[PDB]
RNA sequence: CAGAAAGCCACGGCUAACUACGUGCCAGCAGCCGCGGUAAUACGUAGGUGGCAAGCGUUGUCCGGAUUUAUUGGGCGUAAAGCGAGCGCAGGCGGUUUCUUAAGUCUGAUGUGAAAGCCCCCGGCUCAACCGGGGAGGGUCAUUGGAAACUGGGAGACUUG
RNA sequence: GGUGAGGUAACGGCUCACCAAGGCCACGAUGCAUAGCCGACCUGAGAGGGUGAUCGGCCACACUGGGACUGAGACACGGC
């Protein structure tokens, strides 16, 4: 033990499976040719115990060992909740 | 399986030689590990050229140096050196 | 295509005596061809640059891509001018140290008697006649069979002798005493022709 | 609508410079106040002063002129505007006219000169030129 | 302003042209010429006119050019700093080279810049080629260039704290 | 034009032709195949033979051998040298180059590399029509 | 024993090199402009000259010259180029100010970015290439610590838009 | 996606049975054409364009397509 994984701090979007919400983080780089900065995002199959965070939460991630089709994150933390 | 040994690097008629050290999977020329010594395969009495630091820390590893390393190391008394501290260590 | 001339065209043609004012005097000022004076009107500046490099070229009968790739060992000094450390560099081929010690009287028999091993350097015989000399490499005449006349046929025949190098005839030994510069090693010929030229080619 | 009003400040210098009378207007804030302290520094601007009453600013820019009715600033642009901002490292700082005019560099503590980042190794965010 | 013709000149001329204009019958021909004229220390000029005869119009040329001369302020003959100019057309890129590399320039600004002596310099014609409009926005940007003894002296701080 | 707008277009280029069709060869052997073959020069046959007289204001009757290559299309090119070495139905070189004179030919066939002779009056230019060193 | 050791394409301009004659709307030269057509430095001979140089012409392909895809580095009154005009989803950019934050940003330390590569320092092959020793280059990289001006996130304020 | 079981050097719909209908996309999913990738290069002032030979590293292939066995290591270039 010397390494966590890089935890990814994104909001729930999807949670209509079971055990499994949908976390999306957000960054934003550069183009490779001009200069102004972009913005991007991917999708994270989340792996819950019984869905606790519901549309709009704030939860950090972290990845653990391949579970299903590739689905490879865990929650840790509901940061905050929407209403 | 590692294994210290040699390489060319010849032109026509007249060659260069180098001690390389590698493992045994790999091609004589090819991929290696690190880096040991070369010497000079003309003009005799021609150029031992050592590194003779890693020889030691390499065999303490565990390898097997060739035909060739043995006889010009035991010039040097390396290989005396091996079994002189390492048979007495 | 490496020395044929008789130096007396090439002469003719560029202008300078090529160089230590060893003329041919009856002939020189009107160039060759069918219309001897005869002449037209006046020269692009690509002939000016033409016969100006031609110049420095025939001060040797080198070759131009040696020319070239010794002009780009120039700039990698990155002190002074970049033509004038050309200049230098210019002046380190052992033929030079031939022509400017006093043991010949030409580049021409400057390189036939170095062709044949005629001299050494330090003890140890160089073949080839353009070693770049350094500033400490005692040029030597190989004194095995020193006693032929030609060498000092060009020794005592005292024409053209710079006054750069520190020599003595008497064991015909010497050495390259310390670094030329403009003022002192032949003016007049360049110092931007060379490095306009070469830009563009 | 005003997306970027150092631009229109920049511009208004410009604008009472080309046809040279030395006085001007305009509603100021920290950071105009910033640039107007690093022209007075470098002998450009004979003197700055401020009025407030509720609102914004205002610094009013009294130029700088010559003997012989000349100027002794000649133009004035800007480098990151709203849209593409630009950053310099501290072996990027620009050094304009070679240094005969100057540069503004907003580092980590302030707006300096660009020879104040080169005097610190430290970079920033370049506002505009100006010589 | 006027600088006088009492000082050591040189010229180089750099290009003619054929021209017309219609007469009821034959046809008119008169040449023209584009002459600079300069000192080879720092001072040039250029000049125009026109003849029925190519000495006849460089004489004429020659005439009008030394009315007009331009300072060109020097530093280790290399400019002090990069300069543009433009005259209709003509883009001029100049900047200070090495130290004994040479003058980097075309037909006529080298014609320009050799004769208004000029060891070492950079440039690249860009627009506009016909030899007139080059030579006037040449004369225009060597006429955009400072010096460090003059801006100090325009600002009220001092030099060699800005060099 | 604004930068984003610079983003999301990519500034496409000015995509080159060539005026040498012919030495871009699609072949019919076997399965009628693509071209990889950028060549100085495909050797080819006759087809038919002639002359042509070009456009204004020129005039005079130059000469011309249209070839078929290998890749069953047919170009006109052109005869350099004066005596034609080659003749009707023969295999013919040929060497690139475009040609003012008449709409059509692009072409010009070998003199003295292969098949054809070259020159037998040029003792000046004998690297050129393929006829080198004639002791006289 | 100077004996065995010399070859290439043009010369109307761009781009150094001239003569005599022939075919004289035609035989044929053209990289492009462009020649011819009885007085051709352009068709062809013959001599004169020119530039590389045991290597030198032709042909094809790739980058430049090209600011002729312009971020560095172009502009749309008449030249090629503002939709016929409005309304608005998403998107791009946003008035002044207090406190916080530190995502962007600047900065240190550490591990790595194979060796031969190119360059530079040093050296040997008679020099030279070739080979040898040592570090800079390739991160838009990963961890870790600060900086809090500008952009970005959170709480309040103001009246000019 | 969840449930459990089989199976696997090893996790896993890799595979079986049950419960739901979930997943990916205008930032380009899916489709069509061309190409082995890289360290590197006798181009450029530089930003960047062109080529993937040497020589070195990785991947894949053995007249075409399937399939295993021995062997720890192969679904094996001169094994079946």
């Amino acid at each position: 033990e010397r390494n966590q994984r890089k935890v990814y701090q994104g909001r729930v979007v999807s949670d209509k499976m079971d055990k499994t919400i949908t976390v999306v983080v957000e960054t934003k780089k550069n183009h490779p040719i001009y200069g102004k900065r972009m913005k991007y995002s991917k999708k994270y199959k989340a792996h819950d115990e019984n869905n606790t965070a519901k549309v709009g939460d704030i939860v950090k991630i972290m990845e653990t060992r391949p579970l299903s089709a590739t689905k490879r994150f865990r929650l840790l933390e509901v940061v905050e909740e929407a209403v | 399986a590692v294994k210290i040994r040699l390489k060319r690097m010849g032109s026509k008629k007249s060659p260069f030689y180098r001690i390389v050290v590698a493992d045994s999977r790999s091609p004589r020329d090819g991929r290696f590990i690190e880096t040991v010594g070369t010497y000079n395969p003309l003009k005799d009495p021609a150029e031992v050229v050592l590194k003779e630091d890693l020889v030691l820390d390499w065999l303490s590893k565990g390898a097997q140096p060739s035909d060739t390393v043995r006889n010009i190391l035991s010039k040097e008394g390396v290989m005396k050196k091996h079994h002189e501290a390492k048979n007495v260590k | 295509s490496r020395y044929t001339g008789p130096s007396w065209k090439v002469s003719r043609r560029l202008g300078i005596s090529l160089s230590g004012t060893g003329k041919e005097l009856a002939r020189r000022p009107y160039k060759p061809g069918q219309h001897g004076p005869n002449s037209r009107g006046k020269v692009s500046e690509y002939g000016m640059q033409l016969t100006e490099k031609q110049k420095l070229r025939h001060m040797y009968g080198m070759n131009e891509r040696q020319f070239r790739t010794l002009f780009i060992k120039a700039s990698k000094i990155k002190e002074g001018k970049h033509g004038v450390n050309f200049m230098v560099l210019l002046e380190q081929r052992l033929d030079n140290v031939v022509y400017r010690l006093g043991l010949a009287t030409t580049r021409r028999q400057a390189r036939q008697l170095v062709n044949h091993g005629h001299i050494t350097v330090d003890g140890k015989r160089v073949d080839i006649p353009s070693y770049h000399v350094e500033v400490g490499q005692v040029i030597g005449v190989r004194e095995k069979s020193q006693n032929i006349s030609t060498i000092k046929e060009a020794v005592e025949a005292t024409v053209g002798r710079p006054a750069f190098v520190s020599f003595d005839t008497e064991k015909l030994e010497g050495s390259f005493t310390r670094l030329p510069e403009r003022d002192e090693l032949y003016p007049e010929i360049d110092e931007a022709l060379v490095v306009e030229y070469y830009n563009q080619k | 609508v005003m997306t970027d009003p150092i631009a229109d400040f920049l511009t208004r210098i410009r604008n009472a410079n080309m046809v040279k009378h030395e006085t001007l207007e305009v509603p100021a804030s920290k950071i105009k106040r910033d640039i107007a302290e690093i022209l007075k520094r470098e002998g450009f601007i004979r003197d700055v002063e401020y009025i407030e009453d509720d609102k914004q600013g205002v610094i009013r820019v009294f130029l700088k002129y010559g003997k012989n009715e000349e100027r002794v600033i000649t133009n004035l642009k800007r480098i990151s505007k709203p849209g593409l901002r630009a950053y310099v490292k501290a072996d990027e700082v620009p050094k304009v006219l070679n240094g005969l005019g100057i540069a503004i560099i907003s580092t980590s503590e302030g707006v300096i000169t660009d020879k104040e980042a080169r005097a610190k190794n430290i970079g920033g965010e370049v506002i505009a030129y100006v010589w | 302003y006027i600088d006088p013709k009492h000082l050591e000149l040189e010229d180089r001329v750099v290009a003619i042209n054929r021209v017309t204009k219609v007469v009821k019958g034959g046809r008119r021909l008169r040449f023209a010429a584009l002459v600079v004229v300069g000192d080879k220390n720092g001072h040039v000029g250029f000049g125009t006119g026109k003849a029925q005869e190519v000495p006849e119009a460089i004489r004429k040329a020659i005439e009008d050019a030394k009315k007009n001369l331009v300072e060109v302020p020097m530093v280790g003959s290399t400019i002090p700093h990069e300069v543009i100019g433009v005259f209709g057309g003509g883009r001029i890129l100049m900047k200070p080279a090495v130290e004994g590399s040479g003058v980097a320039a075309g037909g006529p600004v080298r014609a320009v810049l050799e004769l208004a002596g000029v060891a070492d310099i950079t440039s690249k014609s860009l627009g506009s080629n016909t030899p007139i409009n080059v030579v006037r926005a040449t004369v225009e940007g060597l006429k955009q260039l400072k010096r460090a003894e003059e801006v100090a002296a325009l600002r009220g701080k001092s030099v060699e704290e800005i060099i | 034009p604004t930068i984003n707008q610079l983003v999301r277009k990519p500034r496409k280029s000015k995509v080159e032709k060539s005026d040498s069709p012919a030495l871009n060869k699609g072949y019919n052997s076997f399965k009628k195949t693509q071209t990889n073959v950028n060549s100085p020069q495909k050797r080819g046959v006759c087809t038919r033979v002639g002359t042509m007289t070009p456009k204004k204001p020129n005039s005079a009757l130059r000469k011309y051998a249209r070839v078929r290559l290998s890749n069953l299309i047919e170009v006109t090119a052109y005869i350099p040298g004066i005596g034609h070495n080659l003749q009707e139905h023969s295999v013919v070189l040929l060497r690139g180059g475009r040609v003012k004179d008449l709409p059509g030919v692009r072409y010009h066939i070998v003199r003295g590399a292969l098949d054809t002779a070259g020159v037998n009056d040029r003792k000046q230019s004998r690297s050129k029509y393929g006829t080198k060193r004639p002791k006289a």
